[PDB]
RNA sequence: ACUAUGGUUUUUAUU
RNA sequence: CUGCAUGGCUGUCGUCAGCUCGUGUUGUGAAAUGUUGGGUUAAGUCCCGCAACGAGCGCAACCCUUAUCCUUUGUUGCCAGCGGUCCGGCCGGGAACUCAAAGGAGACUGCCAGUGAUAAACUGGAGGAAGGUGGGGAUGACGUCAAGUCAUCAUGGCCCUUACGACCAGGGCUACACACGUGCUACAAUGGCGCAUACAAAGAGAAGCGACCUCGCGAGAGCAAGCGGACCUCAUAAAGUGCGUCGUAGUCCGGAUUGGAGUCUGCAACUCGACUCCAUGAAGUCGGAAUCGCUAGUAAUCGUGGAUCAGAAUGCCACGGUG
C-alpha cells in the first residue's frame, strides 16, 4: 500500500503553516472551525481563478490572507471595488476586518497546482490524456524543470478499467529530504465515476 | 451524519442565548429538597420537565466537516480521523511529524 | 583554593566542590559515610576518594537531586573526579586508567507503541 | 516599566521579531535589557493511523510552543507606541499590560 | 480440632477465630474481644485461658447459621411463588448479581471433569 | 549470527577480598532485588556455624573445591538427529559453573527458607546425593559412559 | 553433515 | 448491498537490498551482459575485475532526539563571588553552577599494529566526552498477500422510500449446551501487613485542580486561597530499608458467591454503573501434552500520569525506582 501526502511529509523541514492564530485550548476547535471556515470558502471561490496556493494568517481580531494566481485580472477590478466585495464578504464569515494580498506567477505551468490544472480541466473536456499528459511533462522540462511525474487513476477514457498511468520524465527523488517536490492531486468526476490525477515536480536540490 | 442530528445541534447554540438566562434557575428551583409535602410548582412543574437539550448528558463534540458522533480530542480540536489530513494541509499550526 | 566538578548518571545531576586541608564528607547536609548506609551503590562514590586515602587530607561538598539514589552515587563519581583531576593533576592520568572520567553512558530507554512494559514485547503463539 | 509577550511557533520566528523589537527600543530609549530565552515547551502524541482497525500502531507527532518577554526598562513609553507602529515578523501574538 | 465451632482448623489467629462457622463478621470477630477483655493477638488450638469457652452466648444471642440463612432471605420472602427476577434466581440454584456464564461458572454448579 | 561482544571484568571487595563476591549477589537475583542479594549472600554460613571450618571469610569460597564441576553438556542438532556432548569446563568459566550450581537447591527443596535448603545441601557437598543433584550428577555419567569424542 | 518413518490442504474474478 | 467495479486513504515481507533507463555487445527470441563473480559491508555498501560503459530511484546522509568541551547570556528554574542581612534565593544582584537559550568547536578509520589483494575492511591498540553504524527514534523504493476501507470523503451500478427512515416512549448489542487467548492476583518466607523513613520523573488542571479548615466511619459535601503556566493545587511516589509478626496452617493470607446501609451522576441506574462502610463466605498448598520475551539501563518488577467523558475501565498511550 502506499503512504504518506508527498510534500505534507516535508513539514517536518521546519516549514511553517497555513494559518497562525492564537487562542487558549478551551475555544481550539472553534478557533479551528473559523479557520476551515474560511480556507473552504476562498478555495470554493477561487477554484477557477487560476490560483496556485493559498495561505491564511489571522493576528488578533484581524485576518491576512495572501493567494497567489497567474491571473490577478480576475480576482481584483472597478478601481479596487470588485475585491472591496471580497473582503467584505471574508470579514462577514471570519467575525473580524480582512487584509486581501493578490501575488502573481511567473512560470505557471511549472507549479504543480497550476499543472494540475491544465490536464483535470482537458479530462473534463474528454480530451486525449496521454497527449495532454506527455505536452504537460515535456513543457515543464522546457519551462524549468529538472525531472516531472504526472499520475492519472480509475476509468481511464470512461473505461472499464482501473490501474495508473503516468510515463516519468528525468529525475524524481522519492525519499530524499533535500528535494522539495512540488505536489498536487485532483479529480474531475464528470458522470462516470471521480477521474483522478496526481503531479510530482523537481527543481533541484536545496 | 444525518442533517436531523446537526439541526438540534445548530439550535443547541441558540438555546444557550434562551435557556441559561432563566430555565436553568427553574431546574434548579424544581431540583430542591428542602420542602416536603407541600405544593409550590403544581402548574409549572411541566412547563420544566419538557425541555431535555438543556441536559449536560447525551453531547459529544463531534466533526464540523463529517458529524462523527465519536473519535474527538481536546488537545486539536478535531476528529481523530481527520487530524492525517490537516497535518499534510498544513491546516494546524505547531504540528509536526519528528519522532524521538 | 576550591576545585569543582559536574556530574551527571540517568537523568540526575552531581554538584560536587573539593578544597586543600582534610576536612569533611558532605552530601545534601549529610554524611557521606551514612547517606549510603545500606545502599547497593555505596562503594561508587568512593573509589576515587580511595585513590588519594579519604578523610585525611582534603575536604569534600556535595550537592545532589532528582532522580534515583544509584544515579546520584554514579553522578557523584563524575563530580569527584572533575574535581579531584584539578586538585591533583598528578591523578588526571590515574582517573583516566580507572575511567571514573568518563560520561556515563547508561541513560533509560522510552515505552514502545504496541507494547506495555518498556521493551517487553507481547507474547504471540499461534494463529 | 514593562514585558511585551511575544508568542510564537518557531525559534527563528521569534528571535527575528525580537530582532526589531530591540532595533526600535533602541531608537526610542538609547538602549536595552537584552535577552530573556525560557525554557522551550514541547508536547509530544501518538496518533492512530487506521480509522478502527490496527490498534497497536501509533505515529509520533510534537507541538512545541515559544514565549519571550523582552523587559523594558525605560519608563518613557516611547517603545510601547511605536511597537504599534512597526512592520514586524509574521505569525506571533504581542501583548502588554502595564 | 473445632474448639471455635462447627470448622476444622487447628491453630487459628484469635481475632478472626469465630469466622467461617455463620455467627460473626471481621470486624465483631475483633469486638467480642475488647468488650470482655480477651486478648488480640496469638494464635489459639485449645479451650486455655478463657480466651474462647467466655465467647459462646455471646456469638449465639444474635442471627446464626438458618436465622442468619432467614435474615438474608428477607430479600426474597415476597417472592416464595413469584418468580420476578430474585424469586426464580433463588427458587433455583442462579446468579442474582450478574453472571458471564460462558466463562467463570464451575463455582454456580460443580468442578470441571 | 555476526553479533561479537565479550565479558566484563570485576575487582574484588575491598573487605572480603575474593571476587566471588563481585558476582555472586547477581546469581539468585530476582526483580532488581539487589538487596535482598545483601541479605541473603552466604546466610547459610549461620546455619552451617559448627561445620564452617577456619575463617568465615573464605568459608563459602572453599565450597566450590567440593563443587568441583569437570563437564558441561551441549546439546545441539546436525541434520534430523539431536546429539549429546560433554565438554571440559573453560579456564574461568569452570568458576562461574560452580558458582551456578552451589544454589540449585536454594528454594526447590521443603526444607523452607534459603539459608537452611543451602545448609543442608552444602552438607551433601562430598557424596551429592538424592534431590537437588541431578544437574551436578547426573552430568558426569556422559563422561564416564563415553571417553572417545571429536 | 544422516533423526527411525508419515498422508492431505474447495473454488473464482486485473478485464 | 458490491472495496475482487472504483478515486482517495491505510497495512505486510523490511527498512529486506532491491527496481529500472540510455548506450555498446550477445540470442531467432523470452532475456542476459550491466545488477553475476572475487575481497569486503549495515547494504547493488566499498574496493577489484571481466564486453560492458554510464545514469535514475531505493540504500548511506539530509528529518527527530541526545551525549561533550569552549564562550556569552536568563524568567516564576539556579546561587560560586559581592552589597543588605534574623539569616532566607529572601531583597539588591550575578549570570559561576544544576538547568535554560544562543555563539563556536569536536569524529575523519584521522593515528598505531596485524590481517588482507601494499585496496576496501575487521579485530586489537593509542588519544578522546564520543570510534569504526556513538546511543535511541522518522523515513518504505520495485514487489507479495487481488491485504483492508462503499463505515470518514467522493462515486458507477444495485436496493428500500404506502420503508428497514427518524421524531418520540422504549428494547437488544454485558443473552451460554465450552473451551482457549488476553489482562490479573494469590498459593507467599527471597513473603505479607501496620508504623516509621531514604531516593522521583512525567503530565493534566477557569461549570477545572482544589489547599488550609469543617462535617460525614468513608465515598462525598461545605467555607474558600492561587493558577492558566517553572506561581497554586491533583500530590509526602511505591517498591527499598528498619521494628514487630506469621512459621503447611487449605494461613493475619486470598477473597468468587452475597445481604444490608450510605455516597455520586442523570429526566431515569434494578437489568448491563461507579465509589464507600459493615456482615457472610467457596476456590487456591503448585500446576498435562506444551508455550513466550529480552542482548543492557534491556529481561525482571513496583510505583506516577494522559486521552475518552453526564456518570464508570483492569483495555490504549506516557514517565520514573532498583536492576
Amino acid at each position: 500500500g502506499q503512504k504518506v501526502h508527498p510534500n505534507g511529509i516535508r513539514l517536518g523541514i521546519v516549514k511553517p503553516w497555513n494559518s497562525t492564530w492564537f487562542a487558549n485550548t478551551k475555544e481550539f476547535a472553534d478557533n479551528l472551525d473559523s479557520d476551515f471556515k474560511v480556507r473552504q470558502y476562498l478555495t470554493k471561490e477561487l477554484a477557477k481563478a487560476s490560483v496556485s496556493r493559498i495561505v491564511i494568517e489571522r493576528p488578533a481580531k484581524s485576518i491576512r490572507v495572501t493567494i497567489h494566481t497567474a491571473r490577478p485580472g480576475i480576482v481584483i477590478g472597478k478601481k479596487g471595488e470588485d475585491v472591496e466585495k471580497l473582503r467584505k464578504v471574508v470579514a462577514d464569515i471570519a467575525g473580524v476586518p480582512a487584509q486581501i494580498n493578490i501575488a502573481e506567477v511567473r512560470k505557471p505551468e511549472l507549479d504543480a497546482k497550476l499543472v494540475a490544472d491544465s490536464i483535470t480541466s482537458q479530462l473534463e473536456r474528454r480530451v486525449m490524456f496521454r497527449r495532454a499528459m506527455k505536452r504537460a511533462v515535456q513543457n515543464a522540462m522546457r519551462l524549468g524543470a529538472k525531472g516531472i511525474k504526472v499520475e492519472v487513476s480509475g476509468r481511464l477514457g470512461g473505461a472499464e478499467i482501473a490501474r495508473t498511468e503516468w510515463y516519468r520524465e528525468g529525475r524524481v527523488p522519492l525519499h530524499t529530504l533535500r528535494a522539495d517536490i512540488d505536489y498536487n492531486t485532483s479529480e474531475a468526476h464528470t458522470t462516470y465515476g471521480v477521474i483522478g490525477v496526481k503531479v510530482w515536480i523537481f527543481k533541484g536540490e536545496i | 451524519a444525518k442533517q436531523s442530528m446537526k439541526a438540534r445541534e445548530v439550535k443547541r447554540v441558540a438555546l444557550a442565548d434562551k435557556y441559561f438566562a432563566k430555565r436553568a434557575e427553574l431546574k434548579a428551583i424544581i431540583s430542591d429538597v428542602n420542602a416536603s409535602d407541600e405544593d409550590r410548582w403544581n402548574a409549572v412543574l411541566k412547563l420544566q420537565t419538557l425541555p431535555r437539550d438543556s441536559s449536560p448528558s447525551r453531547q459529544r463534540n463531534r466533526c464540523r466537516q463529517t458529524g462523527r458522533p465519536h473519535g474527538f480530542l481536546r488537545k486539536f480540536g478535531l476528529s481523530r480521523i481527520k487530524v492525517r489530513e490537516a497535518a499534510m494541509r498544513g491546516e494546524i499550526p505547531g504540528l509536526k511529524k519528528a519522532s524521538w | 583554593n576550591q576545585y569543582y566538578g559536574t556530574g551527571r548518571r540517568k537523568s540526575s545531576a552531581a554538584r560536587v566542590f573539593i578544597k586543600p586541608g582534610n576536612g569533611k564528607i558532605v552530601i545534601n547536609q549529610r554524611s557521606l559515610e551514612q547517606y549510603f548506609g545500606r545502599e547497593t551503590a555505596r562503594m561508587v562514590v568512593r573509589q576515587p576518594l580511595e585513590l588519594v586515602d579519604m578523610v585525611e587530607k582534603l575536604d569534600l561538598y556535595i550537592t545532589v537531586k532528582g532522580g534515583g539514589i544509584s544515579g546520584q552515587a554514579g553522578a557523584i563519581r563524575h563530580g569527584i573526579t572533575r574535581a579531584l583531576m584539578e586538585y591533583d593533576e598528578s591523578l588526571r592520568s590515574e582517573l583516566r586508567k580507572a575511567g571514573f572520567v568518563t560520561r556515563d553512558a547508561r541513560q533509560v530507554e522510552r515505552k514502545k507503541v504496541g507494547l506495555r512494559k518498556a521493551r517487553r514485547r507481547p507474547q504471540f503463539s499461534k494463529r | 516599566r514593562i514585558r511585551i509577550r511575544l508568542k510564537a511557533f518557531d525559534h527563528r520566528l521569534i528571535d527575528q521579531a525580537t530582532a526589531e523589537i530591540v532595533e526600535t527600543a533602541k531608537r526610542t530609549g538609547a538602549q536595552v535589557r537584552g535577552p530573556i530565552p525560557l525554557p522551550t515547551r514541547k508536547e509530544r502524541f501518538t496518533v492512530l493511523i487506521s480509522p478502527h482497525v490496527n490498534k497497536d500502531a501509533r505515529d509520533q507527532y510534537e507541538i512545541r510552543t515559544h514565549l519571550r518577554l523582552v523587559d523594558i526598562v525605560e519608563p518613557t513609553e516611547k517603545t510601547v507606541d511605536a511597537l504599534m507602529r512597526l512592520d514586524l515578523a509574521a505569525g506571533v501574538d504581542v501583548q502588554i499590560s502595564l | 480440632a473445632r474448639i471455635a465451632g462447627i470448622n476444622i482448623p487447628d491453630h487459628k489467629h484469635a481475632v478472626i477465630a469465630l469466622t467461617s462457622i455463620y455467627g460473626v463478621g471481621k470486624t465483631r470477630s475483633k469486638a467480642i474481644l475488647a468488650a470482655a477483655g480477651i486478648a488480640e493477638d496469638v494464635k489459639i488450638s485449645e479451650l486455655s485461658e478463657g480466651q474462647i469457652d467466655t465467647l459462646r452466648d455471646e456469638v449465639a444471642k444474635f442471627v446464626v447459621e438458618g436465622d442468619l440463612r432467614r435474615e438474608i432471605s428477607m430479600s426474597i420472602k415476597r417472592l416464595m411463588d413469584l418468580g420476578c427476577y430474585r424469586g426464580l434466581r433463588h427458587r433455583r440454584g442462579l446468579p442474582v448479581r450478574g453472571q458471564r456464564t460462558k466463562t467463570n461458572a464451575r463455582t454456580r454448579k460443580g468442578p470441571r471433569k | 549470527r555476526r553479533r561479537v561482544i565479550g565479558q566484563r571484568k570485576i575487582l574484588p571487595d575491598p573487605k572480603f577480598g575474593s571476587e566471588l563476591l563481585a558476582k555472586f549477589v547477581n546469581i539468585l537475583m530476582v526483580d532488581g532485588k539487589k538487596s535482598t542479594a545483601e541479605s541473603i549472600v552466604y546466610s547459610a554460613l549461620e546455619t552451617l556455624a559448627q561445620r564452617s571450618g577456619k575463617s568465615e571469610l573464605e568459608a563459602f569460597e572453599v565450597a566450590l573445591e567440593n563443587v568441583r564441576p569437570t563437564v558441561e553438556v551441549k546439546s545441539r542438532r546436525v541434520g534430523g538427529s539431536t546429539y549429546q556432548v560433554p565438554v571440559e569446563v573453560r579456564p574461568v568459566r569452570r568458576n562461574a559453573l560452580a558458582m551456578r550450581w552451589i544454589v540449585e537447591a536454594a528454594r526447590k527443596r521443603g526444607d523452607k527458607s534459603m539459608a537452611l535448603r543451602l545448609a543442608n545441601e552444602l552438607s551433601d557437598a562430598a557424596e551429592n546425593k538424592g534431590t537437588a543433584v541431578k544437574k551436578r550428577e547426573d552430568v558426569h555419567r556422559m563422561a564416564e559412559a563415553n571417553k572417545a569424542f571429536a
